[PDB]
């Protein structure tokens, strides 16, 4: 069942940029059945599977690969979901060209990578489409109160696992629509809002109680939370911003990326807010500039070209190769009709309380030293002005203030602002308080949150039983 | 340095000593100066120091430094090579006063 000698790799589908630039629908239609039999057969069932080592959740890929190559989709779906929760979204969001589909031995031999992500997506959609899906209710419910702060992917995964373990968990978050920033941060252009509501419905079906539209920083305090429950898991996530203080900043028509994204995509999907027409977050057909090079900037320029017609540019200080996002994303963006500027940084915001333009310079990167860093140096040779009326300050995130501000004068964090947890138990400095998600590691991916959530749930169960032993 | 040299090529990166190229007869040299302090050191009896203008000698020096950085894995030579367009103008070319008319390639425009 090796196959890859003769058959050639081919992605499922790709809608051209003619109709894609207008709608918010997906770009990838689902995968065909004969294509399923053909492309799943393409793998080599490589001994010592590198695809498993590099996968952050470490799920048994070649097993269901061979299965789908032979059929038998029931046990295939079973063995696929036995190890990784949230299979559809994790499969569709993973930057596979660098995590799992970037190390398949067939790809190192330049033959092409096995389309593992599409196989995961397809095997998890067909399985749901024919009712082979059920919640996980615990038999002989033990009965204990546990709380989770933050309904991100990590919190939801830990909640599902603990509900399967035999506990009673409560979900605290700040938004009305549960499901982490998946329903607010991630754009629908890359992840439609059906799978998330489906999975959160399945969660609620298992017997989990939600505490929607709360503010644990204001509505209550961590001592009260711990007194109400037996163990608490803080997964509040990161939501702060890093801005610049260039000459002429802080004036009108500048804004962060997260708010513009969430409102002008998700709340316009719901048709409720007025800032889409009241605020400047609209289709100003003149120009748009976006600072930063992370995936936030990529999704920002994507949704900017989607929402109305404009001419957009992007400014980034590093080079194309050190960009953290997926190179398929920048390829799609260039196909949509965006313009990129490499190795440049903004120095001034010229305007009259309204942004008229941006004054920027060009930098150069020397040769990397022993540690692997390439120091940047300004050139001064070409400092140019770029015309636009709105700039988007997408410069990443950083831990908010957690110890002092949120709840606890007794909470240990490092110089980064993030707190510390044990590599074995994932228990914080304070007893009964565990951590997981992106708070401990910083801005990371979804599957990392999933792995941390699973480990945190296991450690929570262990510690709870050990404490109840007395 | 290069005292009484007669033929070949000598590429030098960095500061030079005193009385450089004293009694030079034939050949050609290149020097990577950084502060225009070369005229206070070189001996101008029978040699002349100028700048590179012809693409042929530029390509020759480029290939020499490329092979050098390929050989010894030196990071400083790589830092020079990556900034070739900017750092090409700092190089001084030292040519004897005897090959002004005998060179196959015209050294002067
Ligand atoms: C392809 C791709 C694209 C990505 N795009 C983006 C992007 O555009 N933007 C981005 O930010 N990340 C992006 N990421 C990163 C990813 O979304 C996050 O790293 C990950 O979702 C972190 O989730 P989490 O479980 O740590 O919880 P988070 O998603 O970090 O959020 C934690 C939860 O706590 C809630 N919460 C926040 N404050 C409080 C509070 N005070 N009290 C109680 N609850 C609170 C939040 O509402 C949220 O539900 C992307 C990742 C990938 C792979
Ligand atoms: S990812 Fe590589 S090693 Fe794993 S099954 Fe596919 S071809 Fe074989
Ligand atoms: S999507 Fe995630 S779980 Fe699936 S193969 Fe890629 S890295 Fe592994």
């Amino acid at each position: 069942m090796l196959g890859f000698v003769h058959t050639a790799q081919r992605m499922p589908d790709k809608r051209p940029a003619a109709e894609r630039r207008q709608d918010f629908a997906e770009i990838y239609a689902r995968f065909s059945d004969e294509r399923a039999n053909e492309q799943a057969n393409r793998c080599s069932q490589c001994g010592v599977p590198f695809c498993q080592v590099h996968c952050p959740v470490s799920n048994n890929i070649p097993d269901w690969l061979k299965l789908t190559s032979e059929g038998r989709l029931e046990e295939a779906y079973e063995v696929s979901q036995a190890t990784n929760n949230f299979p559809e979204i994790c499969g569709r969001i993973c930057p596979q060209d660098r995590l799992c589909e970037g190390n398949c031995v067939i790809e190192q031999s330049t033959h092409g990578a096995v389309t593992i992500g599409s196989v995961e997506k397809y095997i998890n959609d067909t399985a749901w489409d024919q009712g082979w899906v059920k919640p996980r209710t615990p038999s002989r419910e033990l009965g204990l109160s546990v709380g989770v702060i933050g309904a991100g992917p990590a919190g939801l995964a830990a909640a599902e696992e603990l509900r399967a373990k035999g506990y009673e968990v409560h979900v605290y978050d700040r938004y009305d629509r549960m499901g982490g920033l998946l329903v607010y941060g991630i754009p629908g252009f890359k992840l439609e809002k059906s799978v998330v509501e489906r999975r959160v419905k399945l969660l609620a079906d298992a017997g989990v109680i939600y505490h929607p539209n709360f503010e644990v920083g204001r509505d209550a305090s961590l001592p009260e939370l711990r007194r109400k429950h037996v163990a608490v898991l803080v997964a509040t996530g990161v939501y702060k911003a890093r801005d610049i203080k260039a000459p002429g900043s802080g004036l009108g028509n500048i804004v962060a990326a997260l708010d513009y994204l969430t409102t002008s995509n998700k709340v316009s999907l719901g048709d409720t807010v007025e800032a889409y027409e009241n605020g400047s977050l609209n289709a100003a057909g003149k120009h748009v500039v976006v600072l930063g090079g992370g995936d936030t900037a990529m999704d920002c320029v994507r949704t900017a070209i989607r929402q109305g017609a404009t001419s957009v540019k992007c400014l980034y200080r590093r080079d194309r190769k050190n960009m953290p996002g997926s190179q398929r994303e920048v390829a799609h963006a260039e196909e949509e009709g965006v313009e990129f500027i490499w190795q440049a940084a903004p120095e001034g915001f010229t305007g009259d309380t309204v942004v008229t333009g941006v004054r920027a310079v060009r930098i150069h990167l020397g040769v990397a030293d022993a540690t692997g860093r390439q120091t940047p140096q300004v050139i001064e040779g070409s400092e140019f002005t770029v015309q636009a009326d709105l700039v988007i300050k997408a410069l990443g995130f950083e831990p908010e203030d957690l110890p002092n501000a949120f709840d606890e004068p007794e909470l240990k964090v490092t110089r980064w602002g993030t707190l510390l947890v044990d590599h074995r138990t994932k228990m914080t400095n304070m007893d009964g308080v565990f951590a997981a998600g992106d708070i401990v590691r910083g801005a990371s991916l979804v599957v990392w949150a999933i792995r941390d959530g699973r480990d945190a749930a296991e450690g929570i169960h262990a510690y709870a039983k050990a404490k109840a032993e007395a | 340095g290069c005292e009484y040299m007669t033929g070949g090529t000598a590429v030098i990166l960095g500061r030079v000593g005193d009385n450089f190229a004293a009694g030079m007869t034939g050949g050609m040299a290149y020097v990577y100066d950084l502060d225009d302090s070369l005229p206070l050191y070189i001996n101008d009896e029978s040699v002349i120091f100028q700048r590179i203008e012809v693409g042929h000698y530029e390509s020759q020096l480029k290939h020499l430094i490329e092979e050098h950085v390929t050989e010894t894995q030196s990071r400083f030579a790589a830092e020079i090579l990556n900034d070739w367009a900017r750092e090409v103008t700092k190089f001084w070319q030292v040519v004897p006063k005897e090959m002004l008319n005998r060179l196959e390639v015209p050294v002067h425009l």
